[PDB]
């Protein structure tokens, strides 16, 4: 049982020309990297406050 | 006469956990963008224009102060 990752074909109509052409000009996939980064800013990080707290240990 | 405790799944079973690929849209069309942008454009010459008109008139005030000036 197996599936292919890079076996797709791109649809060929005007819109889709159009909006790739977008892409390619407007660059939205990079302002969508953008997005994840701010994103990534706004939430609260994984820091501890290391030698005040400790990382978890086990018996 | 304990009976066995052991590590082991709840009752039924644990809920179903996401492993598919999961990547929306999250995007305008085309057509509307290059219409935003050409739109922008556009509102912007128009502003500059008369924005430049009025310096070039301004300029011949100045200049025709130098001439009255000059001799």
């Amino acid at each position: 049982t197996y599936k292919f990752v890079n076996m797709r074909e791109p649809s060929m109509d005007m819109k889709s020309v159009t909006d790739r052409a977008a892409q390619t000009l407007l660059w939205t996939e990079l302002v969508r990297g953008l997005g994840m980064t701010l994103s990534y800013l706004f939430r609260e990080p994984a820091t501890i406050n290391y030698p005040f707290e400790k990382g978890p240990l086990s018996p | 006469a304990s009976k066995v405790k052991q590590d082991m799944p709840p009752p039924g079973g644990y809920g179903p956990i996401d492993y598919k690929r999961n990547l929306p849209r999250r995007g305008l069309s085309g057509y509307s963008m290059f219409a935003v942008g050409i739109g922008t454009l556009l509102f912007g010459y128009w502003s500059m224009m008369k924005w430049n008109r009025e310096r070039r008139r301004l300029q011949i005030e100045d200049f025709e102060a130098r001439i009255a000036l000059m001799p």
